[PDB]
Order: structure tokens, then C-alpha cells, then sequence
RNA sequence: AAGCUCCUUCGACGAGUCGAGUAGUUUGGGAAUGCUGCUCAAAAUGGGAGGUAAAUUUCUUCUAAAGCUAAAUACCGGCCA
RNA sequence: CUAGUAACGGCGAGUGAAGCGGCAACAGCUCAAAUUUGAAAGCUGGCUUCGGCCCGCGUUGUAAUUUGGAGAGGAUGCUUU
């Protein structure tokens, strides 16, 4: 029923209490109470069914009955996709261990190895992880993970279609089996799935189902927008946008958490009103901007896009995909209609680089109309010399943008279609100059003949 | 002294203590 | 742990063809008693 | 009950005490060193100087008792300070 | 024709022989002793322990010699042999001790170096097999 | 951080711009005397590592060394017959340490940095005002220096173990024959 | 060209592999030819 | 060149030990009784080679006389990388 | 021999004492360049051209004195070779 | 000014020195036991010393070429007792 | 104490350690490798009404911060002069 019905602790409850949620989900409702029964969960839900909650509240609630320290080292790891969704599942498991003692940690790829290293032996007890990172971490780094009593995977369809089939076959053959919890959770059922519940679950799961089977996936009632702008001048033409169309409905998706935080801080320095959703928020603040902005007339909205998938998008009149969108399939079909929303005359438009028109190759492939707009280049509101002289300045939005900056280029990295959002073809100097950098901060773009004589290991404990 | 050495003895000095039987 | 098939199969890719049908002692120059010793 | 192996759960009573440690028939010395020991101390607080308390008195009389905005201000807060700083010196000079 | 053989079929065998990096004085001075009877072979010392076994075959690849002789020293103490096929034949390990070398003035014979030898072999060296592969090695 | 460019060029010796550098200032330090002071060290890089400092009381000293045998060898370095003559003609300064600088076809160039210990600039200073006091008067006849600690085998192991603490020291103490009362 | 529309488009032995005693994998090399080079 | 180079370089000269010691006098005297970021000429080789890796530098100068030249060798070729 | 409870150690900051960093690596690669070659090395970059990769790991190997000293001492010399073909 | 904590940020460590050959010296000590001279002359998932037949050099433990520092020890000399 | 053991020996003369163990005494640190760069902040001399003025050293580097079982920088909150 609600979330006070389980007998959970005072403190775990408390913390359910203050980030509002008292009516529990579907998915909520059907998984936790088997789940802290210790039975094996495997669930079909697309993200944004309260998911996330519903696999953190039996790990924390183990990790508090079992009295864990930071000295024990990891309780439960949780999978997850890429680095987005990783940093979600950090600001929920944040807002949940309030109260406890226990710790908690991000490892992510395109992130520091040696700090992630100091932290896993420092003694982390709930781990939210990407696969390539934590199987770096498991075969590399000394950290105790003797007693992992809980494992989960998230969006475990999305993680075989990125290319973790090797890696997650062997960080299951790694991590202990015997007194675990496993459950696993993906949108779709494809073939790889089950071989994967066959690999980590126990003989006897728990199916629950509740997904959405009536996918509206329009095909040809949609009709998608972009523009053609250079790297350095991507948020001038943002700026412009939102400037010329105020008294009016904006939702812009980013692409990280840490760009949303830093465009919110100058936005408010170069004076333009805007409303923002990140992960470094309350989650009560959360909901009181949303139905703030739901209710509203005008206003303007920044969101990452993984925030959206999880939201229940109002009538708007524009939707604009400033970064890349992290999955095009559902960019196209579910956002395209969302911004066509029922009856009023809702528009999509996209940015794209020179370096990026694949994509117009490829939406010719799934027979989708464009429309690409012309925008003269004299109504550009050229505050490029502001800006640069608030980031040189100001230390504070010294370090958004760095932070901006490199999130932006590390999800850019870890994209899934990789034929047209390639790094390598990405002008460094030129997107720094948007975030507000003349010189281009540094960061890791990248996060025949076998020997004579020689023969195959037969034997030994190389290590 | 130095600097650095002289820090040290302001914050963390030699004590005056004892153990009980 | 001795293979025994193995063993002679290994012999079989370094044998050099010493016999005294075609080749004469002074190639090889190698002697094999009879004498156990 | 131990359900980690835990061979310091009981030996039990990450940040602590740096400069002391916080503690829980006999011969008369030790009783005078106990005496010695648990006597009351002087607490010796520090002040803020006056410099600073006219800038953070110039903070009030603008800002009031917005934090955000004072840390956001560059004209009277030159040496950038987050938030959490100025309100520690706020409610130290007893100004909220 | 570079293979300096002038017979009637040519039997191109070469060796390598090598020291580990802690050989003793009786140890070295078998190299020197086997070295002055073995005509078609190269001197070369201390390789490296903390190499893999096989860079012993370009080191011999690279002074084009298909047979290799170790002395591989343990503890300062120990001798121990390797004969080996170098490209991809058999190889063989020894233990090595009770060590009388040709500088010890007690064995009153001599010889040419580089004379031809006759190998003297045993019976057990024919009917069992674990002594013929080393028979041929 | 031009320091760190330096220590790479000095391994790479041999190079072009080396070798030409070593030429024309070997060629320089002949016409020069067998002993003279340099106002600035030579391998600025090395100098500084090994202690010096652009301080009043530091000076450093460049001195050639005949090179070649004694089949007599000298157990003395070159480095610290180098360190033993600059100390006869500087008998006021404390020799701190020395450097390779140079070498030729009959000589070897060395660079030994002195402190002066009566500047009472290097007086006040804890980081090398121990050199003021005299139990390092004339290091490098003790040998004291790092030529001369690495010449008198000073290092941990069992392979040092006749000369870890003093080789003479050893060698009175396993030559002692000790007596008690009660035996 | 772009099979599906929107997922990305898929993409010096010096052995011979034979089969070892144990059974196996086996390599087998180029053997060296027993000459004195001109060095 | 070389005189076009000092015409801007002296209008960006480092203040003296003298004008530097009345400055400080002058706004001691005020706090008895609101600038920006100093724009000098950056000097000293261990100082310049660590604003020449970070990029922050945008014009260098280079003496041709320095007599351990070891210190200058690597300094044009480290601007032109 | 007896059984206890191995601990998991905390990483030794002392692992790896010498170079990994990006910036020494940058170092020497710009101090190779401005300094030159050594007159060995400028036989075995002739002899490596030349496609004499026999003899030039037995050159390296008389004048540095080790088979693995002359392994690396090839290798550094063949990327240079690689890029300053492409430089090219 | 100082100590701790945490981390979507970094982390630089000593070269004519190791080492290879050779001669002298020295040691219980031809991994030269160590040192010195001569010729050549390094590395960066590096280097040193060990452990191990265990099947390949698996593993173990430290970081050299810069420096300081009381006490326990010696004492046919100095001021005395 | 190991111990006249290991080791080396015209294997004759002989030479001859060390680790472990019980004690005595106990104590840990300073640099070079970094950009203070929003301010050479450092130091020797001289004149001095002793209070603070000049010259010089020094950017080819003098202070502060750091020294690899570390550290830096942010952030956060307690604790120290």
C-alpha cells in the first residue's frame, strides 16, 4: 500500500518521509516485499516506475540490519549503464543513507582511477558502478568485497546493447554467489537477457511485469527539427533562443547533471530567469519546481535527459536536445511525440555539429521528415566577452565549467552510436570556448606477430 | 627553528600524563 | 607424469636419419654398448 | 551475534579528536592527580577582529540574512567565500 | 653456400650456450670447458632471471643457432641445465653437481679443441625412451 | 619547471648538443687553472639537488683531476681527491658535496659546492647551520661526503657487512678478547 | 549504408596451429636456417 | 621588432621595490582612516616554463646569451609544441 | 602454515617510484628531439632503416652490455623512426 | 596559522649513476663480499635484493645514486675525586 | 648467544661471519623534483636619535606549502594556539 505499511526502520523511514514520496509504485509495491524476504527479484520495468527506490531500500535496509562499517567494505553493488544514470542513482542513494552510518560511492568510467582507488579501500558499503570500471576495479585495486550480500543490475538490456557481454560475464564469476541477493531489472526481454539471469540469479526467481506493452512508437506522425551550429557557438544560439523566446515553454535536456548545475549558476549571473532539475538537489525541491513549471505559463527548464525519461512532460511549446540525446531511438519516437503533446502546436529541434549529419542519414533510414532552420547570424547575442571574463574571474563558475566541461566530453565518449557522435572528430578548443575557456582544459579523451619461441600457459598461479 | 617545526610543537607539544597501576 | 606416445612423437620431428644404410659413421660418430655398465 | 566476521566488533565501545581523547583505598598521589586531572578549565575563546566584524556587518546591512546572495557578491565578499564560511562567522559575531 | 659445411649432405647445427646472472666460478668455468670442445658454438653470459624463458629463442634467433645450452644458477649455489631445440623442438632440464673442470690439475689428459668426438652412449640410452630424446638432443 | 628538462638532457650525454658542450667548455677549462672558482654551477640542476643554494655562502669550485692508474690502484676517488684539494685551498669553508662537470682524454672535471660557515646568513638558517658546527670540520679527509660514504661501503645489507659500521670498527671488535668476573 | 536506423553499423602470423601431446593448442614456428651471417 | 616588443613590455613593467612599498603605505593609511587583477610582466625561467605547459602565456620572450644555455635550449621548441 | 585472517592492504604510495606520469613522458620525448641522437644510436637508426634489424640488436647489445638494455634501446629508436616517417 | 574528514580534481621521487667487460685490492663470501681505475654506457605497468624443480622465471620485500640527528658503546690523553 | 656454525681454504697451516633470540637505549626528520604569480612575500652589510632608513644578494630562484607506508587542491565541520 504506502510506504509506512512495511515495518522498515525509523530511520530509513524518516528519510522516505522527507523526500516526499508516501504512495508506493507499482514496481515499488510488487518487488520490495519479496526482495527483503531475500528472494531473487527479476523485473520488467522501463525506467521511471520508481525503480530506483525500489532496489535501495532493501540494500540499505540490509546494510543497517547488519550493522556494516566502512572497515567491512562493500554490501551491495549496484550496475548500472553509463555514467548518467549512475550519478541518479547516487543522488537517491545520497538522500536515502541521511540518517545511516553506512557509505556510499560512484565508480564511473571517464572519472579518476587513483581517487576511486582510495576511496574503494577507504571502504565504500553500497557501490553504484559501470561494468568496465568495476571490473578494472576488481581485478586491480585491493578493496574487500568478501561480504557482498546484495547484487544489482539495472537496465540490464541497455548494458548488453553498449558491449559489456564480456565484462559482465566475468564480473559475476568474480563477485561471491553463495548468501546473495541478485535481482535484475531490464525494459526488454532479448535473448542475451536470460543467459544473464541463467549466469546471476538462483534457480527459483521472482517474475514481475510491470511494463508498458502499449509502446506508442509513432512512425510517421512526427516531424523532427535541427539546426546546423558550430561548436563554438552552440550556447550563443542557446542564449539567442531563449532570450527572443521568453513568454514562452522551454525544456532543454542536457546531457549531464554537471552541465545542468553549471548553466544554472551563469544563467542567473547573465540575468535570464530559468528553472533547473539536477541531481544535486533535494528531492523535495525537485517536485516543487516541476509542478511549478507544469503550472506556469511561460518559463524555461533544464534537465538532463535520463530526468525526463523518468517525468511526466507537461503541454510545451518547444523541446530542445542541446547535447546528443543518450539513446536516439527513444529521442525520436518518445520525445518527438511528447513535444507534439496531444493538441497544441509543440516543436523538437535538435543541435547538431558540421561533424554530425550521420544522423540525418540515418533518420533518412527510418523515413522521418526534418526541417532545419536558417538563423542569421547577425541576432546571435555575441556575450562571449562576458562570459569569458566571469569564468577568469569568478572561481565558483571556474569550477561548474570544468566540471561542465569534462562531464560533457566523458558522456560524449560513451555513446552508444558511435558513427556519429565520435569524440575524435570533436574540436576541443572549439567546445571549450562555449563553456566559456580560451584554453581548452585537460582531460582523457580515451576514458600481429606473437612472441617466438613461445607456448601456451599450461600451469601456475600467475596472478 | 623552522616554520614548520615550530607548528608542530605549538599544536601537538609533549603532554604530561600518567598510568595507573 | 611420462607420455609415453608423445614422448616418441617429439623424437620423430628431430630424428636425424643415422643408419648405416645410407649414412656412414663418420657423420654422426655416435657408439651405443651393449654393456648395460 | 556476528554475521560479519568482525574480529573488532568486540573490541568496540571516519573522524576523530585531534588534540585530546576523550576519557571515561587508593594512594593519596593518584588521588591528587585525579583531582589534578578532572579540574575545570578556562575556555579561552577567541575573537573576531575588529576589521572583521565591519565586514561582516556591511554583509548584514545589504543582504540581510541571505547566505546565498552574500557569497555571490563580489564587492563586499573579495575573498570569495562559500556560504557555509560566512554563516559560521555570522552566528560567532551574533549577527544570525 | 654460407653455411661452411663442405660434406656431402650438410648438417647445419649450431648452439648457443649462456649463463644465468649468479654462476660461481665452477659453474663458469664449465662454460669455458664445454665451450673449447664445442666448435660451432657462441659464448654469451647473464641473461637476465627476470625474463621469460622464451627470450631465450630470438636471443639464439638472433645469433642463428637452433640448439641452446643454459646454466641456470639458483642461490649462488646450484647448476641447472636446459638443452633445448631453439625454433620449436624438445627441451630438456638438469640438475648438475659433482663438478670437476679441466683447470684441476688431476686428470693428466688432453686434447685438440675443435677435434671431432666420438659419442660413447649407454644401453639404457637406446631401450628407454626418456633417455633417447635427450640421446638425440 | 625548467629543472626537470635539465635532468633529461644530462642522461642523454652523448646527444648532440652535449657532446658539443662538453667540447667547448673542456677546451675552456684547460687554459683555466687546475683549481678556480665558477660564479655559477655549470649543471644548475645538478648543483641544486645536491644542495646548493643561490645564497651568500654558497660557492662552487670547478677542479681537474689527473685520471689513469696509480697494476696499483688508488682506493682514493677521483671525486674525492677533487673534494680534498679545494678543501686545502678553501681551508675556511666546509665542502658540501660534488658533481661530474666534464672529462677529457688525461683529466676529469669536477664541481664541489662549499658553504661558508662563519656568513651569518648560513648561521640562521636550521637547514644548514648544522654544517657550523666542528664535527664537520673538513668532511672529505674524514670521508664523510657521498663520494667518500659510498667508497667506505655504508649500506644496509649482509653484502656490507664489514664495513656498515666502520670496517676498523668491526675489525677491533671481533679482535677483542672479552673477559667478565663470574666466567 | 545503414542497415538498421539507429544502432551503429558492425565491422604477420608467423604460426601454424597444430594439436600437442595433452591435446591442445600448439604453435609451430619458421625454423632458422643454420648460417654464419656477413657480421 | 625588438622596439615595437619593449614599447608594450614597459607599459606592463613590474612595480619597484620603492612604489610598491608607497602602495602599501597608501592603503594601510585608508584602513586607518576595489581593484583588479594586477597585469604585470611574468618573469623567472622556472615560473615562465610553467605558464608556457599550462597555456598561459601568449607572447615569450627569449635571451640569446644565457651562459649555461641549457636552461634556453628546449625553450623554443617547448613554445612551438 | 598456521591459518589467520589475511587483510586486504591498502595501497603502498611507493608502488611504481619511478615515472608513469603524462607529464615526464612529455619531457623526454621533447628533450630527445632537441637534443639529438647519440653516436651509437645513429648506427643502429641507419642500420634499422636499412632494414638490418639483425645486426642492429647485436650493436645495441655490445655497447649497452645486456640482451634486454638492447631490446628497448631498439624499440625506443623504431618509434622514432615511425614518427618522423609520418611527420613526413 | 594548525590537525582531521570527504572526493565526478591532481600526485612531480636524485645519471658518466646503475649495468656489461677488464685489471688491482680486499673479504668467510668469483650473484665479483666490498671498493677503486680503464673501455662502453641504461630504464620508466621502472629499478634493487631475495624465494622457487615444480613448468616459468608466476611470488615476496624494499626504493640507490642529496642531507641532518641525542641515548645505550670506546677511552694508557685533559680537570678532578 | 648464535659459534669455532655457515663459508673459503699449498682443504696443511688454518682463517672465519650473519640472520633469528634475551637484553641496554630509544626519536625522528630536512631538501631537489610544483607557478607566490592577486603582487621576493626572503636574506647579508652600512648609517642609526635604536625607531627605521639606504646599498647589495637574488628570478640561472631567497621565503611559506610538500618529502611516496606520503602529499596537494577544493568542500565541509569540529578541534588547537
Amino acid at each position: 500500500q504506502e510506504f509506512s505499511e512495511l515495518n522498515l526502520s525509523e530511520k530509513t523511514t524518516k528519510a522516505i518521509a522527507e523526500m516526499g514520496f508516501t504512495k508506493m509504485t507499482e514496481i515499488q509495491r510488487r518487488a520490495i516485499p519479496p526482495a527483503l524476504a531475500g528472494k531473487d527479484v527479476l523485473g520488467a520495468a522501463k525506467t521511471g516506475s520508481g525503480k530506483t527506490l525500489a532496489f535501495l531500500i532493501p540494500a540499505v535496509e540490509m546494510l543497517s540490519s547488519l550493522r556494516f562499517k566502512p572497515r567491512n567494505g562493500t554490501g551491495a553493488i549496484v550496475v548500472t549503464p553509463t555514467r548518467e544514470l549512475a550519478l541518479q542513482i547516487f543522488g537517491v542513494a545520497r538522500e536515502l543513507m541521511k540518517y545511516h552510518s553506512q557509505t556510499y560511492g560512484v565508480v564511473i568510467g571517464g572519472a579518476n582511477r587513483r581517487a576511486e582507488a582510495e576511496k574503494l579501500g577507504k571502504g565504500v558499503n553500497l557501490l553504484i558502478a559501470t561494468p568496465g570500471r568495476l571490473l578494472d576495479h576488481l581485478q586491480n585495486t585491493p578493496f574487500v568485497f568478501k561480504n557482498l550480500k546484495s547484487l544489482i543490475i539495472d537496465e540490464a538490456d541497455r548494458i548488453l546493447e553498449i558491449g559489456f557481454e564480456d565484462e559482465m560475464r566475468q564480473i559475476v564469476k568474480i563477485l561471491p554467489k553463495e548468501d546473495r541477493q541478485t535481482m535484475l531489472f531490464s525494459a526488454t526481454q532479448t535473448t542475451k537477457v536470460e543467459d544473464l539471469a541463467r549466469i546471476s540469479l538462483r534457480p527459483g526467481p521472482l517474475y514481475i511485469n510491470v511494463d508498458e506493452e502499449k509502446k506508442y512508437s509513432t512512425v510517421e506522425g512526427l516531424e523532427q527539427g535541427y539546426v546546423v551550429v558550430e561548436a563554438d557557438k552552440r550556447f550563443l544560439l542557446l542564449f539567442s533562443f531563449l532570450k527572443k523566446m521568453a513568454k514562452k515553454k522551454i525544456i532543454v535536456f542536457f546531457s549531464s547533471c554537471n552541465s545542468v548545475k553549471y548553466y544554472s549558476e551563469l544563467l542567473q549571473y547573465i540575468d535570464l530567469p530559468v528553472l533547473d532539475l539536477h541531481g544535486k538537489q533535494k528531492q523535495q525541491k525537485r517536485t516543487n519546481t516541476f509542478f511549478e513549471f507544469c503550472n506556469a505559463k511561460s518559463g524555461t527548464l533544464i534537465c538532463t535527459d535520463v530526468a525526463a525519461r523518468g517525468l511526466d512532460i507537461p503541454q510545451v511549446d518547444w523541446i530542445v536536445q542541446f547535447d546528443p540525446p543518450d539513446d536516439p531511438r527513444d529521442y525520436i519516437h518518445r520525445v518527438g511525440r511528447t513535444a507534439r503533446g496531444n493538441n497544441g502546436k509543440g516543436r523538437s529541434l535538435l543541435f547538431l555539429q558540421p561533424c554530425e549529419l550521420g544522423f540525418l542519414a540515418h533518420l533518412k533510414a527510418a523515413k522521418v521528415p526534418v526541417v532545419e532552420y536558417d538563423f542569421p547570424k547577425n541576432k546571435i547575442l555575441n556575450v562571449q566577452s562576458q562570459l569569458e571574463k566571469l569564468i577568469s574571474t569568478n572561481y565558483y563558475l571556474n569550477q561548474s565549467a570544468k566540471e561542465g566541461y569534462r562531464s560533457y566530453i566523458h558522456a560524449y565518449a560513451s555513446h552508444s552510436l558511435r558513427s556519429v557522435f565520435d569524440v575524435h572528430k570533436l574540436d576541443l578548443v572549439k567546445v571549450a570556448k562555449s563553456f566559456g575557456f580560451s584554453t581548452p582544459p585537460r582531460v582523457d579523451i580515451t576514458l600481429g606477430r606473437r612472441a617466438y619461441g613461445s607456448q601456451p600457459r599450461q600451469g601456475g598461479r600467475y596472478k | 627553528v623552522l616554520e614548520k617545526t615550530k607548528k608542530r610543537l605549538t599544536h601537538f607539544p609533549q603532554r604530561k600524563y600518567a598510568v595507573k597501576a | 607424469i611420462n607420455n609415453k606416445e608423445g614422448l616418441l612423437t617429439a623424437l620423430r620431428r628431430i630424428q636425424l636419419d643415422i643408419n648405416p644404410k645410407t649414412t656412414p659413421f663418420s657423420f654422426h660418430q655416435s657408439v651405443v654398448a651393449s654393456k648395460r655398465t | 551475534s556476528e554475521s560479519d566476521a568482525v574480529p573488532q566488533q568486540q573490541q568496540q565501545e571516519n573522524h576523530i579528536r585531534q588534540h585530546d581523547l576523550e576519557l571515561e583505598s587508593k594512594p593519596e598521589v593518584l588521588r591528587a592527580l585525579e583531582r589534578e586531572a578532572t579540574r575545570p578549565v578556562e575556555k579561552t575563546v577567541r575573537h573576531q577582529s575588529e576589521r572583521e566584524r565591519e565586514w561582516l556587518q556591511r554583509l548584514v546591512d545589504k543582504h540581510g540574512d541571505d547566505v546565498a546572495a552574500m557569497a555571490r557578491d563580489r564587492k563586499l565578499n573579495p575573498y570569495q567565500q562559500t556560504a557555509s564560511d560566512i554563516k559560521r562567522r555570522l552566528k560567532k559575531a551574533g549577527l544570525l | 653456400d654460407r653455411s661452411n659445411i663442405i660434406a656431402e649432405r650438410k648438417n647445419k647445427q649450431r648452439v648457443l650456450v649462456l649463463s644465468s646472472r649468479g654462476v660461481t666460478y665452477r659453474h663458469r668455468h664449465l662454460l669455458n670447458d664445454l665451450a673449447s670442445m664445442l666448435p660451432h658454438g657462441r659464448k654469451d653470459a647473464k641473461f637476465d632471471t627476470k625474463s621469460r624463458l622464451y627470450e631465450l629463442c630470438e636471443l639464439a634467433e638472433l645469433y642463428n643457432c637452433n640448439n641452446v645450452l643454459f646454466f641456470e644458477a639458483r642461490k649462488g649455489k646450484d647448476l641447472y641445465m636446459w638443452f633445448s631445440k631453439v625454433p620449436n623442438g624438445p627441451t630438456v632440464k638438469f640438475y648438475a653437481q659433482n663438478l670437476h673442470t679441466m683447470e684441476e690439475l688431476h686428470f693428466q689428459g688432453n686434447c685438440l679443441k675443435g677435434s671431432r668426438p666420438i659419442l660413447s652412449f649407454d644401453a639404457a640410452f637406446e631401450q628407454e625412451p626418456y633417455l633417447k630424446v635427450i640421446k638425440e638432443l | 619547471g625548467a629543472l626537470k628538462y635539465l635532468e633529461e638532457l644530462s642522461k642523454k650525454k652523448q646527444s648532440d648538443v652535449v657532446r658539443f658542450l662538453l667540447r667547448v667548455r673542456c677546451w675552456e677549462y684547460r687554459q683555466l687553472n687546475v683549481i678556480h672558482r665558477a660564479s655559477r654551477p655549470s649543471r644548475p640542476d645538478k648543483a641544486r639537488r645536491l644542495g646548493y643554494k643561490a645564497k651568500q655562502g654558497y660557492v662552487i669550485y670547478r677542479v681537474r683531476v689527473r685520471r689513469g692508474g696509480r697494476q696499483l690502484k688508488y682506493q682514493r676517488s677521483l671525486r674525492a681527491t677533487a673534494e680534498e684539494r679545494v678543501g686545502r685551498r678553501c681551508s675556511n669553508l666546509r665542502v658540501l658535496n660534488s658533481y661530474w662537470v666534464n672529462q677529457d682524454s688525461t683529466y676529469k672535471y669536477y664541481e664541489v659546492i662549499l658553504v661558508d660557515p662563519n656568513h651569518k646568513a648560513i648561521r640562521r638558517d636550521p637547514r644548514i647551520n648544522w654544517i657550523c658546527n666542528p664535527v664537520h670540520k673538513h668532511r672529505e679527509c674524514r670521508g664523510l661526503t657521498s663520494t667518500g660514504k659510498k667508497s667506505r661501503g655504508l649500506n644496509k645489507g649482509h653484502r656490507f657487512n664489514k664495513t656498515r659500521a666502520g670496517r676498523r670498527k668491526t675489525w677491533k671488535r671481533h679482535n677483542t678478547l672479552s673477559l667478565w668476573r663470574y666466567r | 549504408e545503414i542497415l538498421e536506423p539507429f544502432v551503429d553499423p558492425p565491422r604477420d602470423r608467423n604460426y601454424r596451429i597444430e594439436k600437442d601431446a595433452n591435446g591442445g593448442i600448439r604453435y609451430v614456428y619458421d625454423e632458422i636456417d643454420p648460417v654464419y651471417d656477413s657480421d | 621588432l625588438a622596439a615595437q616588443a619593449f614599447k608594450l613590455l614597459n607599459k606592463y613593467r613590474p612595480e619597484t621595490k620603492q612604489e610598491k612599498k608607497e602602495r602599501l603605505l597608501r592603503e594601510a593609511t585608508a584602513i586607518k582612516e576595489v581593484s583588479k587583477k594586477p597585469y604585470t610582466v611574468k618573469y623567472g625561467l622556472n615560473h615562465v616554463v610553467g605558464l608556457i605547459e599550462n597555456k598561459k602565456a601568449s607572447l615569450v620572450l627569449i635571451a640569446n646569451d644565457v651562459d649555461p644555455i641549457e636552461l634556453v635550449v628546449f625553450l623554443p621548441a617547448l613554445c612551438r609544441k | 602454515g598456521h591459518k589467520t585472517t589475511r587483510r586486504v592492504l591498502k595501497e603502498r604510495p611507493s608502488r611504481r617510484k619511478g615515472a608513469q606520469s603524462k607529464r615526464t613522458q612529455f619531457v623526454r620525448s621533447l628533450i630527445r628531439e632537441v637534443a639529438g641522437l647519440a653516436p651509437y644510436e645513429r648506427r643502429v637508426i641507419e642500420l634499422l632503416r636499412n632494414g638490418k634489424d639483425k645486426r642492429a640488436r647485436k650493436f645495441s647489445k655490445k655497447k649497452l652490455g645486456t640482451f634486454g638494455r638492447a631490446k628497448r634501446k631498439c624499440e625506443e629508436l623504431q618509434r622514432i623512426i615511425a614518427e618522423s616517417r609520418r611527420a613526413h
